[PDB]
């Protein structure tokens, strides 16, 4: 179960990432979308199925 | 003595054991005054900005500061913003001093630009604030440079964002009435050539070495083919 | 929803054998001892 | 069992509140996850694109008004203009009159709700957003290099040969640069291009762009960071490269626009000057003019 969510998660994250419009990427700060892929997947990679 | 920085016989390098991208270098930056470091892409003008300040390792020479460096106030060519608003990007960690901020404002014509934004002169700036256009960003940095009590101005590229009129209302406003009645050392490394006239002295680089360092009357007869060649870039340099 | 997201993206099959799984390991475990309780007696 | 009660009710509110944490995490991925997305999809049939949609580069632009989001100020008000194929055009303005909003028109980067921007007889919005931005080179003002070697920089899709990668450096006058670099085409450029300098960096996208070998060419205020000896030879140089092909100019200097085939004067999001500047600067009181001479 924590193999699949992790892959899964991270496979849309990344694919619905780059989809989004420029307003979107000047109006949020990079830190608050690249902390999803660095504390929150490193979470659910690791920390979750434990 | 009359002059704030000077270099003899400096070879630097940005590698630890590498080619020295800095070689023979000999200026004599005189204080009070205004310097212009001009030369073509990539020639050591940067490099020979963070020389003087220590930001890179040194091979030989010898590096002598009058002002012991002391404060430099220093305008990257690329601009630094911190998380913070557009105020205490400007004042960046000094006294308020409002007379001299409204004239700071009004050198870098920022004003405009705090008119907009949600909380004007308030709005946060970088990360974690609202983005700004990149000419903001140069002039919001170069304010920072000018709103100091520093001897020493470092400018690095500051019309490199900016149009004709911000960089001539810079130039005349900010450099030459803002800075000149301080009696403040500015070197300013630029590569618009019609701010020439206005520059007590010039340093020319190629290739990472001091070509020629002079005046503009000591350019009309020691480099002629430089001389001329800058005439045509800009269309008797007096 | 969003606190939703980890229970659809495991699938239903793969969660409710995570839970029936468990829950038989852990009754099989309360067999064994009360199975032992009724040996030592 | 009792001794495990003290042991383990701890333990089960411990990883409860844990488990509450580690599903704040999987909530801030999914609110992430629903933010909408551009699209991609066209309403024009692929069939119906050619090959070559811009066969000779011809822009028409028809009424176009744009702006950046909804309930915001047009940036661009009522621009309709028209370039034949194989002209140059030269923009010039001042700092925010929303010549950078033009270039990002043609690529739908911001919300045209008004006009057509129609590029060889077919408007720009029906088509997919990968087929508009394949086919079409932009130089921005600003660099962007990433990781890795000058040719992932200059073809990271590895569709060019190093011949096209050595004449995209000789025209962007990175030739002795890259050849004076130990590896070559291989020198591993930095993360943000540290390792060469703001004029590098830009003459480096300059060369990005030229390895695609497109029929229209739009360069927002590339020489910017350039010095004027060398932008001059880069400009000459881009002309008889590409002669053929359609520029659109951004002028950070409005003297290296007095060459081109006609110049499009922005005044605060309108077009308020465009014609041959042979006959805009024959005006004495044409803004065009008050550039050049100031
Ligand atoms: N941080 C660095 N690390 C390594 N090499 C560098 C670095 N900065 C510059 N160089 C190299 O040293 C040389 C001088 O670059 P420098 O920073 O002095 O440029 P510059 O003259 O200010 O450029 P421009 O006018 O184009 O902005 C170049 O060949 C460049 O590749
Ligand atoms: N990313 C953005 N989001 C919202 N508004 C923008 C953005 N970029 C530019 N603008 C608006 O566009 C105007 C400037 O247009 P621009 O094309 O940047 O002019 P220039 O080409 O002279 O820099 C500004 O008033 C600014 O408010
Ligand atoms: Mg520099
Ligand atoms: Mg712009």
């Amino acid at each position: 179960t924590g193999l699949k969510v992790a892959k899964r998660l991270h496979r849309s994250l990344l694919n619905r990432i780059i989809l989004a419009p420029m307003r979107f990427f000047e109006t949020t700060p990079l830190g608050s979308i690249l902390n999803r892929f660095s504390s929150d997947c490193n979470t659910i990679d690791q920390h979750i199925p434990s | 003595d009359n002059f704030c920085v000077q270099i003899i016989g400096g070879f630097f390098t940005w590698t630890p054991d590498g080619i020295p991208t800095l070689s023979n270098i000999t200026i004599r930056i005189p204080r009070g005054q205004l310097t212009m470091i001009v030369g073509q892409v990539g020639c050591g003008k940067s490099s020979l900005l963070l020389a003087t300040l220590g930001e890179m390792q040194k091979v030989s020479g010898a590096v002598f500061w009058n002002s012991s460096r002391g404060p430099v106030a220093y305008a990257s060519q690329k601009p630094w913003l911190l998380n913070a608003t557009v105020e205490e990007n400007i004042t960046f960690e000094s006294p308020f001093n409002k007379q001299r901020y409204k004239m700071v404002i009004e050198a870098c014509s920022l004003q405009p630009d705090i008119d907009i934004l949600p909380h004007g002169d308030q709005t946060q700036i970088g990360e974690r604030g609202i983005n700004l256009s990149g000419g903001q960003r140069q002039r919001i940095s170069v304010a920072r440079a000018l709103y100091q009590q520093t001897n020493v101005v470092f400018l690095d590229d500051p019309f490199s964002a900016l149009d004709v009129h911000l960089s001539d209302h810079l130039m005349q406003a900010g450099i030459l009435e803002l800075l000149r009645d301080d009696k403040r050392t500015v070197v300013l490394v630029t590569h618009k050539l019609q701010y020439l006239p206005h520059a007590d002295w010039i340093i020319a680089m190629k290739d990472g070495t001091i070509q020629r360092e002079g005046t503009l009357k000591d350019f009309q007869r020691s480099e002629c083919q430089l001389f001329e060649h800058w005439k045509t870039l800009m269309n008797e340099l007096e | 929803r969003a606190c939703t997201k980890y229970l659809s993206s495991a699938g239903i099959l793969l969660l409710s054998l995570l839970v029936f799984s468990q829950l038989l390991k852990h009754m099989v475990l309360v067999a064994i001892d009360y199975w032992l309780a009724k040996w030592t007696d | 069992y009792a001794l495990m009660v003290s042991n383990y009710l701890n333990w089960m509110v411990r990883n409860l509140a844990d488990m509450e944490i580690q599903l704040g995490a999987v909530k801030r991925i999914h609110a992430l996850l629903k933010t909408e997305a551009e699209s991609y999809e066209g309403l024009l049939a692929p069939s119906l694109i050619p090959k070559n949609w811009p066969d000779q580069g011809k822009i028409q632009i028809q009424n176009l008004s744009v702006r950046y989001d909804s309930s915001l100020k047009p940036v661009l008000k009522h621009v309709n203009a028209l370039i034949s194929p194989g002209q140059k055009i030269g923009i010039c303005g001042r700092t925010g009159s929303g010549k950078s909003s033009f270039s990002l028109a043609f690529f739908r980067m911001v919300d045209m709700f008004e006009g057509r921007i129609i590029i060889d007889g077919i408007d720009i919005a029906k088509l997919p957003l990968h087929t508009l931005r394949s086919r079409l080179s932009i130089i921005l003002q600003d660099p962007v290099l990433f990781s890795g070697t000058i040719r992932f920089n200059l073809d990271p899709e590895k569709k060019c040969s190093d011949s096209t990668l050595w004449e995209a450096l000789e025209i962007a006058q990175l030739k002795l640069v890259v050849k004076a670099l130990p590896g070559g085409l291989d020198a591993i450029i930095t993360e943000g291009g540290e390792n060469f300098s703001q004029g590098q960096r830009q003459l480096f996208c300059l060369a990005r762009a030229f390895v695609r070998k497109t029929s229209i060419f739009i360069m927002d205020e590339a020489t910017a960071s350039i010095d004027m000896a060398t932008e001059n030879i880069l400009q000459k140089v881009v002309m008889t490269a590409f002669a053929d092909r359609t520029v659109v100019t951004i002028a950070h200097r409005v003297h290296t626009i007095l060459s081109a085939d006609l110049v499009m004067v922005l005044k605060r999001g309108a077009i308020l000057e465009f014609d041959k500047p042979e006959t805009l600067l024959s005006q004495k009181d044409s803004v065009f003019a008050s550039f050049v001479r100031a």
